[PDB]
């Protein structure tokens, strides 16, 4: 009787990469890179707000068309490319800094305080900020204008008796001409200083003709101040002051900001990308570098295959005539569909096949355990896409992001190659250990035919095949007959 | 013994008296095409698996005794019994 | 790598004439123990890879 | 005679984490993460200077509340949370750059220069800087004030005839009211421009009522200028000038700063963290991300075990009745305390145990060599914790630190897994090699019982067993007896 | 007859560093780190522009000492340490950003626009910018001066109706004395505001005596504005204006800048470093961290050896008297120069040697495929060497650069160690498979002597040895004789 | 995985009856004074099957 | 043979054997079992030193060779070194 | 008698060499290693009437010595006399 | 047998063998040793080409077949290819 050990093989296989071979076929493999997105943004479990032609700064200041974003909280603010401003022209010296501050705070909660401005006309406005049929201004700003024919030096103070930081947003008005400055603030040259016990900001307005925007050639420079507990805000203005009407409550959380034109749909997703929500089962993705939530690491590689199965050596009619084929050394057994390793026997009662459950299960558990190892939560990061050209800082962030991407791509490639090579050995060594166990069991009653088969030199019925397979094989009841048939011609 | 239908010719049927399914689980039958004046070339092996680098037009299917399958002669060849041989040859 | 010798008469249809498996050789009943035809050497357990061929 | 080959086991072993399984038992493992600190800062071999109740800038300017730090040198400046200012309320535009500059310089060395300020009153002071019973000022600054009723345009120069960079620290006084401006500096508006041949700094003081700090509502903005050899410094002041009395020597070196409340005790340590000094034997630490000196790399993982021994498979009373147990395939041996691998024999003269020292020494050498490879000198780095909220650059620094931490943690995980897997696979290989060597020694005179044991078909005494152990076993003087007992019943 | 299996060995060999052993002698190795440079910069395939004695900013402004760089394109602008400025003294606030902008643009393409300056005298000049025998100025700037005895407020505009960004480089003049602001510009205090529909820059100039440079105590502050398509530039000046004469074309590409004193010679090299062009065949280089083009990654290791061959175990006359050699596990074979693995036979006809081509070719192809994977195109990066001390940003860039270097060095070390270990393992495995194949070929016609050699118990000539070598060995035509001489004395 | 049969008389303590070894050590079986050579009267008890070389893991047993 | 004698009854039970139960493997072949009233016996300490899996730390064992020493139940000592292995008489707690 | 022939193990081969005061070196004995059955060869002059040696590194006496074997004896290591010792006078 | 010439020196020493000392392996079986006055002989060259580690580079020797060619002491050429190995006469330098 002859008993051959073998492994399975499937018709089609997956070409993966290891340390040595750049193209090695395996039975099964899984993709480790998520390169597809649903194209839509889910509203669960993260609280997501939609811009709808409203920027974060525009909503903060109180644009009339932004009047729906009052006292609104969010976990991710989505800006749309259709956003526009419809109020008095303005600029923020550090726009990105203020946007990041408001995005990280996560709450547009405005609390009004009793600011007293004596000798000036409050609630100014302009035709560039029409709030309905009349002329208006930002809801969270107060345009102080001369009352009568005098603009006194405004010296106001207000402390922090609470236990949370306050964010005061104010502005300095740059008029178009000297006549406008005299007609609005009396004084020829203005000045606005806003100070705390540890910091101060002093701004001198500048008169000049800026490009026509919505009817006004002047500008408003927006500044912000943070008041800590135990501190006091003092505002001293000779003129050209766009005073604050209150404060924004600051908070420390996981809130962030994102620029995307993708729609929002009712679904659940833990990872948010501007191209849309992506599944987070895979450890790597190739959709976008800008991610929110528990997201896979962005890599440059489009595909990365991890070998879940063993080597694939199919039957290609290379050798073996009239069905005569044998062993795991020559090729793999495509007809084994109930195990990874198995036995084929040809006794006097016929032929048969069986599967070795222990080795197959051990290999499967090892591969599954290495799969679990292969498969972070970043909320607020640096900006990755820039519309304007600034200089040093922009190149610094670009360098940081490029270095991170390159390092993580190299790590992913090395990990995939190492695990694929280890899986090959894992399975091969398992087949060799099955061979060694069978050889050590068939103690002197069998001969190795060199093709992965044992030639048994004694009569071996189906019960004896089962005894060899299951481990309950007694070699002392066949030694005499095996010796006679083996060493005596 | 293999019988091919039709002799002169799509679908070509090779029928064997004995089933060609081995204990290995593979139907031992190959489909070859001989273009006029050239050596025969492999189209399908094991009655289901396409050859290496051949057009996708050729598709084969069968189980045991009835197998089913550009101008030339088509041959069905068995490789299971000790006198292996080709078919009659169908002209297309 | 097993090899086979196949014969093609001018118009008759292909007829099949002729290491790890002891190089056991099998022959058809016709050649066991006319002959004007082309001869092909084929590579594999089945005649997978065919060679241009000779004229006899 | 029976000879069995085995490897030792321990009653209780560590659980390490490899590629295949996250929990595998190993006889001995070593921790690779330093997660504990002594709570104190060593003063050797680094020169630690305790700042007590002054910031670095306060010691730079010369607050009366700690002139002890004059002409001081350090390798690490320790800033305490109890530090406070006790002089005129001052602000430093871009405070962090000056702080880092002075910290990396490592010396508070002040050289006075012969500045001539003709037409103004020198050595001005304020009641907010009480130097005992009188009113003083910063020791390294000179408060100039009108002499009589005129403040001339001060145009002074000082060249760089030396071979080192000079750091000139000066300031501009922002008064509280116009009355005080005119009383102190005559001119309605002052102007301070300090320039070199390649750079300049202009400051126009603005007047405003800042919050009451230590009796004064004014401010002093501190500025710094670096003069290289071959350059000159020119100061032109219309008014509002806090002149410099000299220059601070600038040095390049390995000095830095740190904010910590830990005490300083007489000891030796090459690594300093805000939580205290930590040993630098381990390659990774989980104490703090701020480090000074030769320090282990910060990792997110609390624990990391490196396998020093091999798989620990002990006896658990599963199979083998009445002490009839043998072999390394089945299990290990707790009774072995003098080696890692060895032999157990049962012959006509009884039973015996011995250890194979060569394989044990080889395995120990390989493991020690792989341990030595596993076991950087960073002095001045970026700020890691921030107490204010600034914007872009703060998020950039946080992003950089987070990426570095994540990459190093992944590197540590991969290294630990790879080394543990290789250690296990090399110990198993050593055992298999010893078994193979014994089988080759026992040519046709013994057979393998599968369980890891060799049945020897000829009788021989303890000298025979020792000869097998030491490699000096002649199989030719036993072939006849072995073959007769083996092949002929 | 005896058949011994062995591997080659070289007289002298390289030393590599693996996971366990830091010094492993191998037959052949390759250098993975480039540490040599020719010292010259090739002009192919990149466009190299030798700046000679002009900075990029100096060529941007129109220094008369070199007008050759007018309207020029480049891929890498090379700055020399001998460069100097020979015109009116000037400074550029945020200088590095402007340098990076102009470098990344790559085109000094200046196009003149029809600016109208009504009421002022154009084409101003100074004795510090002599254009030959007369007094000149920057070619790309227009120094406006009072016409007659009046300097009107200039309000000029220019739209961007094209489809590309325009870079306007303008300036503000800081005079030395108030006699000057009046003599050149009537008004006692000037002001320059340049604005677009989204941004504005307003500069109030200064009065003060800067150090004597080329006969002028004043300064010029250079600013730039980027005008996007659909935008409009508006310039409003009361005085102290160095107006732009036109606009520079702005484009995005692979252009960059470098500081080096290396000469330029005709050659081809895709990697450029300040020390000179280096080859990019090796994956790592240790020349400079500043690179342009397809360049190897910088590492801290001077040398890193990759194992191309196998372990080197040569003859050292340790054992074996008067010939009497053995198989693979005694030593290596220095006499095998035909392959990596081979056979040595001593039959009745004599001795002989041969090489096994299949295993040698398999090992060679695996090692070559591993080498191919081991052996990026970065164009514009951050500045890596600094000549001045700035502070926060400089430390951030240094920290990022050092982190990248450390991570890549660790990656290189781990990669080379893993590859060397796997190479050694794959060579040992190949020899083990060759030995196993020979054993299964021989069956019970030979015995293993334990020194890598098979003792064949039947006499057979060189045809028999060739049959064993080629795999066509019939064990059944020798079984009776082999068994008779093996088991019956 | 060797097994054993153990007996517990109503109140007489636990008495080890039989042990069966595993295949890896040859399935040799050891028996106490139970069937060596007959069901007598002194055989009513609770019988337990235990797993291991030592009676480590125990089953509920059957009341014979 | 084994003799199980209580030393302090209501936690010290001593199981002493005529023949020292130490093998050439450096292990003491003695196990301690607890039979709770109505339940099945459970292992407490195997090899006379090593505690069993899922056993409270209240139980500890000591001894070597001939002499070995240890809620409510019956405690048995079992030897597994000789051909007729047997349990102890039993200690009622 | 023996001397310090080290400056490890017994896996190497060994040899015994003789140097007369003014006659030059003469190889006498050589013991192989275990891997080659420890086949020991002896010089043709010392042949038969020899005095064998072994290791556990010394040599015996009281044999056909004819007062001509008065020389310095050296213990050498390797297939060739690679590593040498101080030697012993006889 | 090996013949060494010149017998006396006052920087090349020649050793010529009756039978070629090249083995089938491909290595010449000849070694060159130095005996300083009063001290033990020290290996200089092994296999007639390779230089022993730890010796000064002043010594270099080469040759093949029967002819091989090469600090106060005696120089010896030794062979190990035949059953009665032996040294040479020795060149005194």
């Amino acid at each position: 009787a002859t008993l051959c050990l073998g492994h399975h093989a499937v018709p089609n296989g997956t070409i993966v990469k290891t340390i040595t071979d750049d193209q090695i076929e395996v039975t099964n493999a899984t993709e480790l890179v998520q390169s597809s997105s649903t194209g839509k943004i889910c509203n669960n479990p993260h609280r997501i707000l939609d811009g709808r032609d409203c920027t974060l700064i525009d909503a903060l200041l109180g644009d009339p068309h932004c009047d729906v974003f009052q006292d609104e909280t969010w976990d991710l603010y989505v800006e749309r490319s259709s956003a526009f401003s419809n109020c008095y022209p303005y600029d923020v010296p550090d726009y990105a800094s203020l946007r990041s501050l408001v995005a990280s705070s996560g709450t547009l909660e405005f609390i009004t305080e009793g600011f007293t401005w004596t000798g000036v006309t409050q609630n100014g406005g302009s035709n560039a900020c029409k709030r309905g049929p009349a002329s208006g201004f930002f809801s969270r700003l107060n345009w102080l204008t001369k009352s009568g024919s005098a603009y006194p030096v405004l010296n106001v103070t207000m402390p922090n008796n609470d236990n949370f930081d306050k964010l005061y947003v104010w502005g300095v008005h740059h008029p178009s001409t000297n006549q406008e400055q005299t007609n609005l603030y009396v004084q020829a040259s203005g000045r606005v200083t806003v100070s705390t016990r540890r910091s101060q900001q002093t701004i001198i307005p500048n008169i000049g003709s800026r490009p026509w925007v919505r009817g006004q050639s002047g500008r408003i420079s927006i500044y912000w101040t943070i008041v800590k507990p135990g501190d006091v805000l003092v505002i001293n203005s000779n003129g050209n002051l766009i005073a604050p009407r209150g404060y924004f409550k600051m908070r420390t959380g996981k809130s962030s900001i994102m620029r995307s034109d993708a729609p929002i749909d009712t679904c659940i997703s833990e990872c948010i990308t501007p191209n849309g929500s992506i599944p987070n089962d895979k450890p790597f993705q190739n959709v976008n570098k800008i991610t929110y939530g528990a997201c896979p690491k962005y890599v440059k590689q489009s595909t990365l295959k991890l070998a879940t199965g063993m080597r694939n050596v199919p039957e290609k009619q290379t050798r073996g005539l009239f069905g005569a084929k044998a062993g795991f050394i020559e090729n793999g057994w495509e007809g084994m569909i109930d195990g990874w390793y198995g036995f084929r026997h040809q006794n006097s009662e016929g032929t048969g096949q069986a599967a070795d459950l222990k080795s197959t299960q051990a290999a499967i558990d090892q591969i599954n355990g290495k799969l679990n190892r292969v498969i972070n939560e970043k909320f607020h990061q640096i900006e990755k896409e820039f519309s304007e050209v600034e200089g040093r800082i922009q190149d610094l962030e670009k360098y940081v992001e490029d270095t991170k991407i390159d390092l993580w791509s190299y790590n992913a490639e090395l990990l995939v190659a190492l695990e694929n090579q280890h899986t090959i050995d894992l399975t091969d060594s398992e087949m060799n250990k099955l061979f060694e166990k069978t050889r050590r069991q068939l103690r002197e009653n069998a001969e190795d035919m060199g093709n992965g088969c044992f030639k048994i030199y004694h009569k071996c019925d189906n019960a004896c095949i089962e005894s060899i397979r299951n481990g309950t094989y007694d070699h002392d009841i066949y030694r005499d007959e095996a010796l006679n048939n083996r060493f005596q011609i | 013994v293999l019988t091919q239908t039709p002799l002169s010719l799509a679908s070509i049927s090779c029928r064997s008296s004995q089933s060609l399914r081995h204990t290995d689980g593979k139907d031992y039958l190959n489909w070859y095409l001989q273009k006029p004046g050239q050596s025969p070339q492999l189209l399908i092996y094991y009655a289901t698996t396409r050859a290496s680098g051949v057009p996708d037009r050729f598709t084969g299917s069968g189980s045991g005794t009835d197998f089913t399958l550009d101008v030339g002669v088509y041959y069905c060849f068995q490789g299971l019994q000790s006198p292996p041989g080709f078919g009659a040859g169908t002209k297309l | 790598y097993a090899f086979s010798w196949v014969r093609q008469a001018p118009r008759k249809g292909l007829e099949w004439l002729a290491v790890s498996y002891r190089r056991s050789t099998y022959y058809a009943d016709s050649v066991k123990g006319e002959d004007t035809a082309r001869y092909y050497c084929a590579r594999g357990a089945f005649p997978n890879l065919w060679g241009p061929g000779v004229e006899v």
